[PDB]
Parts: C-alpha cells; sequence; structure tokens
RNA sequence: GGGAUGGCUUGUGGCGGCCAAGCGUUCAUAGCGACGUCGCUUUGAUCCUUCGAUGUCGGCUCUUCCUAUCAUACC
RNA sequence: GACUAAUCGAACCAUCUAGUAGCUGGUUACCGCCGAAGUUUCCCUCAGGAUAGCAGUGUCGACCUUCAGUUUUAUGAGGUAAAGCGAAUGAACUUUAAAUAUGUAAGAAGCCCUUGUUACUUAACUGAACGUGGGCAUUCGAAUGUAUCGACACUAGUGGGCCAUUUUUGGUAAGCAGAACUGGCGAUGCGGGAUGAACCGAACGCGGGGUUAAGGUGCCGGAGUGGACGCUCAUCAGACACCACAAAAGGCGUUAGUACAUCUUGACAGCAGGACGGUGGCCA
RNA sequence: CGGGACCGAGGACCGCGCUCUGCAAGGAUGCUGGCGUAAUGGUCACCAGCGACCCGUCUUGAAACACGGACCAAGGAGUCAA
C-alpha cells in the first residue's frame, strides 16, 4: 500500500459545453484549434467563456461599452460573449466595432445606425486570430436576484 | 553473543574554548561489529564519565586480533550480572584459544546457567592465567592435569538424516 | 503510524515499504530521521550502490 | 513594566501559587495580548485540535506574564542582513547572508604525545574497593 | 482565568473579569438589605 | 413496542500497643516488617432477656459424578 | 360490572375514514467515481435542542498568492539530570548544562529612518497610534516536501459510541472511576496467533514470475529429527508467559556462584579410649 | 564463464548508440516434427486436495438475544398536484 495523505484532485472546470447548440459546436471546434494552434491567451480566454453557462455569460449593454470605450479604447474592437444589450438611458451611442455571441434587434440596430459594426465571433476570428487591438468585455456577473438573497 | 569481536575504541568530548585538548577515553568492547562497539562505547562513557553521544566524537576504532589463536590458554573472567535481586559479582574460567571465543563461551555459559541476558552483564575483566597454579575451578583443574587421556564411550555414529531405513543396528563403539 | 512520524516519512518521500531515498546529512535532516527510526533503516551509501 | 494591546507575552507562574491552580495547560504558552488592565492582562492562545486550531482567550495577572523574544532573532538577522549587504556593494564581494544547518565534522589528525588514553572498565576500580 | 469571547465583547470598557463576583455579591447584599429595610420600616408601622 | 461476580471459593476476628529476624538507611536514623505477645470483647453456673421474610424453599421417581470418609478394608 | 343473539368497565351494522402513531415490519437491475462521523461552542434538564467539525456534486476566479500535525535556528516552559566547589557561594550552590515531547517567531504583503497631528499616553515632541515622504533588487534572507489553491452554490449522514498505549487526578479489602492526546473499530478483506470485536504483520482491480513480514521447519503441515554450549526428570513436567494463589513460604532435588570460617601445628566423618577432683555446691 | 525458470507487450521507416559490409542499438525470430481431429479447447455430472457458518432485519460501540422465512407462480411499496 501507499500512503496518501492528499488526494489527487479532478477538474473542477468545464472542458465543454453542456449545450446542444449546433452553431455552439462549430464555434468550439474553432475556437479550439485556435487555442492550440496559437500563442494568443485572448483565444483561449474565448473557448474557455464559450464553455460557459448563461449565468457566468451576465448580458452588456450599450452604455457599459460606451463606458469601457473611453481613454483611447475608441478605435479597438470589443469582444463580448455574452449578449449585448440595448440601452435606452443612453441617448448618443459612439461608433463602434462589436463581436458578440448575439445582439438584440435593439442593440443591432443602433449600432448600426451610429455607424459602427456588428460581428459574430467567427467573423471575429477570421479578422483577428490573434485578438489583436481586442477590448475583452464582461457583464456583472453579481448583478442578480440569486446572489442578492445569497 | 554472536560472531564477536574484540575492539580497541578511543573517543572523547568535543573541543571547547575553554578545553581545547580533551582528554581521550580507551576501552575495549567485545562486539559483533563496530557500530555496537561505538554504541556499547558511548553506553559506558554515559554511565561512568557523564560524556554524551552528541557531545563527543570518535578518534579511533581498531580490531584486537589474538597474538597465539594456536595456543591453548585458561582464562579467567571477572564478570557482575544483573537479576531481579540485584547486581552479582562472578568469576568464572574458561579453556579456550582466544579471548574473544572465552568471551562468547561466557555469554552461552550465562544465558544457559542463570538466564543473563547480553544487556543484564558486564565484562569488568578478562585474564589469561599465567600460570597452572592460577587455576582455581576444579572443572578446568581436571583438564590441566598431568598425562590427560580419556575414552569415549557410547558414541552415537553419524548417520544421514536422509537415509531413513537400515540394514543393520549401528554400533556405539567408535 | 503517529501523525508527527507520519508526516516526516511524507516530507521525506517514503509513502511506500522498501522506498528509498538519498538524504544529504545536516543536522535539520538528522534529526527527522533519528525521529522515524522506528520504521527506516537507513547508512552510507558507497560509490557502487549508488 | 506595562503592557499595550498587541504585544507578544510568555506566561510562566512562580513560586508556590503554583499548587493546585486549575489551568496549568496555559503555564509556559506565548500569546499575543488584547486587553491591559492595571493589574492582569488579556491573552489570546491558540490551541490545536486534530488538524484545525482554536482560540482561547485567558485573563492572568501582571506577576506571571514576561515580555517576548520571539522576533528578536528575527529583527537582529533583519538589520545585520542590512548592513552586511551595504558592506558587500560597498566592498565589491558577496557574503552569505542565509542561515545554512550545522554540516558534518571534516578530516583531522589527534595527537597522543601528551594526551595518552586512559583505558576504562565499565565499573571503576577505586569504587570496587 | 479562561475568558468567553461573547462576554468579553459585551463587557464594558475599564471593567474587567476580577471583578464579577464583587459586583454579584454586592446587588445580593443590596437586595437583602432592601428586604431587611423593609421589614424594619413594617414593624416600625406595627 | 421492547426486555427478562466468575482460574470466583475453603481453617483459623477486628482495633490499639509492644517486641521483632530481616528490608532500608548509614552527610537524615526515619520509614516497612514475618514470627509472636499484651489489653477489650461459672469453683462445672443460670434456666425469670428466643431481638424484625424485599430476597424461598419443597417432595418424589430415577441416573450419574466428586471426595472435602459417616460406616465397611488396611495402616 | 353480571346479562343484553359464541360479541359487553358500554352490543351489532354502515359511514366520517386510506383517522393518528414519534413505535414495529417491509421497501424491487448492473457497473464506475468519491466517501464519513460521537461534549467544538452555546443555550433548565429529562420524554431536549441547535451548532462547529468531517462528505459529495456543480461551477467560477489569474487553480494568483504558496503552504505544511516535520526538522533546524533564536527565545520561552520543563533548570530537572549532570560537572565543579585546586570558579564564588551554599532541588533550593552555581561558570556551564540534561532526555521526552511542547509554545512563540523566522521578510519586499518586510524592515528602518524622517515629517507632521493626536481626540491615547507621557514631566515632556516623550513613547505609542494615524497619516506623509524616503532608503533598502546585489543575492528576497533556514531545511525538506509541495497533481496539497481560493471563493460561492446546492445536497447528506453523523454530531454525550466501544477498546487500548502514554500522561494526569482520585480511590478500594480487592476490583476500579474521571479527564487529555494518539491509535484502532463501528465501515475492512488478506498472512499469522489451532479457534475468535480489541493481539502481531500487512491494507485489497484481474493474472504470471521472483522475494519477504509476522509466524514457523518431528508428523498432521509447506520448510531442519539443522549446527554450538549448557540446564532440567515433574505420581497427569514444560512448550504464549507476564495477574492471582504467594509468604522475608516449605524442599536430606540438581547445578552455578558470593561471603565468612577450619585445615599436615592434621580440618569434616568415623573407630579406640578419657570425660576427673572440691562435691551428695545452696535452698527445697 | 556456466545451469534453470517465467514472459515476447508493439507492428513500414524515423531515435539514442555500437564492436559499423553489419549489430544483442526505441518489446521474437529462425529451423524442425507429429496431427489436422474431438488431438487442443469448452459445457455438464461425479470423485479428489485445499478453501468456505443462514439469509435478512433490529440493537448498541459491537456481538449475543430477539423477530421473519415449508415451497412455487403472479402481483406488491418515495407517486401526482400546488
Amino acid at each position: 500500500g501507499i500512503d496518501l495523505r492528499w488526494k489527487h484532485v479532478r477538474s473542477s472546470h468545464r472542458k465543454a459545453p453542456k449545450s446542444d447548440n449546433v452553431y455552439l459546436k462549430l464555434l468550439v471546434k474553432l475556437y479550439r484549434f485556435l487555442a492550440r494552434r496559437t500563442e494568443a491567451p485572448f483565444n483561449k480566454v474565448v473557448l474557455r467563456r464559450l464553455f460557459m453557462s448563461r449565468i457566468n455569460r451576465p448580458p452588456v449593454s450599450l452604455s457599459r461599452i460606451a463606458r469601457n470605450l473611453k481613454n483611447g479604447n475608441e478605435k479597438k474592437t470589443v469582444v463580448v460573449v455574452a449578449t449585448v444589450t440595448d440601452d435606452n438611458r443612453l441617448l448618443q451611442v459612439p461608433k463602434m466595432e462589436v463581436a458578440a455571441l448575439r445582439f438584440t434587434a435593439k442593440a443591432r440596430a443602433r449600432i448600426e445606425a451610429a455607424g459602427g459594426r456588428t460581428l459574430t465571433l467567427d467573423q471575429l476570428a477570421l479578422e483577428k486570430p490573434t485578438g489583436a487591438n481586442t477590448l475583452l468585455l464582461r457583464g456583472p456577473k453579481n448583478a442578480r436576484e440569486a446572489v442578492k438573497h445569497f | 553473543m554472536g560472531r564477536l569481536q574484540e575492539y580497541q575504541v578511543i573517543g572523547r568530548h568535543l573541543p571547547t574554548e575553554a578545553n581545547p585538548n580533551p582528554a581521550l577515553y580507551r576501552m575495549r568492547i567485545f562486539a559483533p561489529n563496530e557500530v555496537v562497539a561505538k554504541s556499547r562505547f558511548w553506553y559506558f562513557l554515559r554511565g561512568l564519565k557523564k560524556v554524551k553521544k552528541a557531545t563527543g566524537e570518535i578518534v579511533s576504532v581498531n580490531v584486537i586480533s589474538e597474538k597465539h589463536p594456536l595456543k591453548v590458554k585458561n582464562f579467567g573472567i571477572w564478570l557482575r550480572y544483573d537479576s531481579r535481586s540485584g547486581t552479582h559479582n562472578m568469576y568464572k574460567e574458561y579453556r579456550e584459544t582466544s579471548r574473544v571465543a572465552a568471551v562468547e563461551a561466557m555469554y552461552a555459559d550465562m544465558a544457559a546457567r542463570h538466564r543473563a541476558r547480553f544487556r543484564s552483564i558486564h565484562i569488568l575483566k578478562v585474564v589469561e592465567l599465567e600460570k597452572t597454579e592460577d587455576v582455581k575451578r576444579p572443572y578446568i583443574k581436571q583438564l590441566v592435569a598431568k598425562n590427560l587421556s580419556f575414552p569415549l564411550p557410547h558414541r552415537v555414529p553419524k548417520i544421514s538424516t536422509k537415509k531413513i531405513f537400515s540394514a543393520k543396528r549401528p554400533s556405539t563403539f567408535s | 503510524i503517529p501523525p508527527k512520524p507520519r508526516k516526516i516519512l511524507q516530507l521525506l518521500r517514503l509513502r511506500q515499504i522498501n522506498n528509498g531515498v538519498f538524504v544529504k546529512v545536516t543536522k535539520a535532516t538528522a534529526e527527522m530521521i533519528k525521529i522515524v527510526e522506528p520504521w527506516v533503516a537507513y547508512g552510507y551509501p558507497n560509490l557502487k550502490s549508488v | 513594566r506595562t503592557y499595550r494591546v498587541g504585544d507578544i507575552v510568555d506566561i510562566k507562574v512562580n513560586g508556590a501559587v503554583q499548587k493546585g491552580m486549575p489551568h496549568k495547560f496555559y503555564h509556559g504558552k506565548t500569546g499575543v495580548v488584547y486587553n491591559v488592565t492595571k493589574s492582569a492582562v488579556g491573552v489570546i492562545v491558540y490551541k490545536r485540535v486534530k488538524h484545525r486550531y482554536i482560540e482561547k482567550r485567558i485573563n492572568v495577572r501582571i506577576e506571571h506574564v514576561k515580555p517576548s523574544r520571539s522576533r528578536e532573532d528575527f529583527l537582529r538577522r533583519v538589520k545585520e542582513n542590512a548592513e552586511l549587504k551595504k558592506k558587500a556593494k560597498a566592498e565589491g564581494v558577496p557574503v552569505q547572508l542565509k542561515r545554512q544547518p550545522a554540516m558534518p565534522r571534516e578530516a583531522h589528525t589527534v595527537s597522543i604525545a601528551d594526551n595518552k588514553p586512559v583505558t576504562l572498565a565499565p565499573v571503576a576500580y577505586e569504587t570496587t574497593i | 482565568i479562561e475568558v468567553s469571547a461573547a462576554k468579553e465583547a459585551m463587557r464594558p470598557e475599564g471593567t474587567s473579569v476580577r471583578g464579577d463576583k464583587r459586583r454579584e455579591i454586592r446587588a445580593r447584599v443590596k437586595k437583602n438589605q432592601k428586604q431587611m429595610l423593609r421589614n424594619q420600616r413594617i414593624a416600625a408601622e406595627k
């Protein structure tokens, strides 16, 4: 016998999505290839967040994007691996280039009306395969009723 | 107790600023090997001079071989042994060819006759008896007798233990 | 096995019977080996053994 | 001597007052002061049960409390390392700034001429007589 | 003396655990003295 | 719905004191102590002082064992 | 408290009604991955509660910072052994200093300096606290190990059990009774103790070869009627004993020793002889 | 330098090497014989050597006690709603 005071630890992170979305499966295959064949940490972060569940992908609004676009970030490509929502409190949308998992209809319309560009994550992989000149944004994770009641 | 050797073990206390040249202590230890010899040396030194192994060091360990292992000698051994009553003196004699052989015969003798184990026996002196008149015990005195000669009655012959059956009844006369 | 000898054997990487390791002799290692003496046999290896 | 909140003290019950007194465990223990009183002091002492530690708080009269020298060696070594590293930078010679354990002794020769060894029997003959 | 953390947290500043028994004794003596004075006043009224 | 002291024991009292071979001690002469012994517990008397069931024992009928022997045998 | 259709300290029939039970019984395929626990702390107890601790699944965060039932070093507790007193003085003496385990501390997240304030404190701008700025990367300041991180979420059993070594506190005619740590068991198979909750060895996927541990080698039974030196003869020896019987016990059993004593100036055992006189001492 | 036992995982080449026409160097090949069927192998029944308590269930810490089980087939117990 071998005395094992310590225990070998099985993985406590997602290795694959629980979702059955076929397009998400194709995106996961593409970003698995990118994370394997590139040095860019952006690709690994994007792959890991593609694995994530919905409460771990809180929505990001246009006002949050506009806040993070200030101070030299106006020309960077905004990357969100959640839903980009519209904020009607923001009356003037700045010109921006946003790549997201999905957009609401009003957010897409307001970005295109302000003159920015809307992309999917496979288009982001085509144009910035190393994540160059990107601004990676996450939504407020703790802004949930369950988290308030914890 | 075992295939014993005699070792000269010389040790000392570790030198300090107050005592740059400490005294050397020498002992003659009967032991199966050098590790046991040094352990017995430090045990006796702790019992006598209050010098510990941690504050001391071994200067020399040498084997003391017998000068004449082909010469028959008589040995006197003064020992002290511990029983449930306490510590008892004993003088015994052994007819051997070496001091080590006499000491092993002594250990076997003590174990057989008084159930004294190795750790309860302190060997104080082993001497070679210089003259025949120095022999005190009758069991050595009968052996040092002039013109000693005896027969060997009732000698069981050496028969192989793998030969179970014999065709003739053996004799006990040679 | 009591917890202190168990911890010393774990730190010496002697997790299985007939496991062996090389140790540099210091006081800090010699006292550990002296504590785990009821479970170990140790000594000074020569070049052939090494 | 006065004590302040946060310093480190040792507990030592001295004299005939250590006779049947109920809490013998805290004698010889070192803790941190949390409360100060003219004749007493409040000490935090940690106890080990299995794998975890628990915190106990005691009140000790000031005649059984002394200031500790627990961090004195650490502060002395920090100061000495600072001055030795400054001197090493001044003189351009590296020096050893780390404690090392005690090494095995090296080979050496011990003379015999004025230090002839004394042969000892397991008991002393002068005690035998 | 062992000290409970909750009791020392609820303890007012300046006071010590070495005067608690004297405080309890003073409260008991005060109650007994008040009862004795009431008995004395009633007996004097009678 | 549960539930239903033991390789014990046997023939010689307790308490208090003394003695005591011995054990210890011998910079302290204390403390244990077998064997004993001493004190408390009617001239063969009196018959005019019986001192508390919580605890349960029995008998047939029949067999065998122990010896710590009442009888028989021997000494 | 009898009888009232085999039913009576309250008949029989149907319904409410699938009445309630905390108590009893039972509760249905396989494999794989983990895997436990018995006063920790608080509450009036029993016909009591929570709660710490120990577990599993998900995740997430830079799975980042390192941490550790261990040693060493410094300093406590234990100064307790010990050496000396040709050092002083006399366990309480000390230059020095035990063993077992044991507390605290051992860095850039740190150390120090300087400036002010103080509503702390101090005789006091004095200490300390709070800020401010600066210096110290020339080595980041013991060893060894390091698939050992952290934070949430949800879920589950157990949370005043048994045995034992050690330490400690009490006791009895003798038994024994409390605590503290640790180990084992309840949950656990295997080799050995002939046998078995608590003993020894050793922890377990399915197989082949080799070597061992505890324990064994006269046969049952795998392995020696193996070797060396002794001891012992028991009218139910002894071989797993330590406890009791049980004592400073009784033995003309047998060995090995220790002390004292006698001995050619003749010891110990014997045989041959002497064993006398005052004197039938005094009293009775 | 002999004598014996158990094993042969992998499946183009790649590598480290060496004593370098090649090799014992990142895992067995070469030669030969009998048989080609119940011969090997398998299943069942029985003998033999060794091994091996009757299952739940309850209790406590555990055993013991206690309770259920003559046998077989078919039902037969964590469901639905808010």
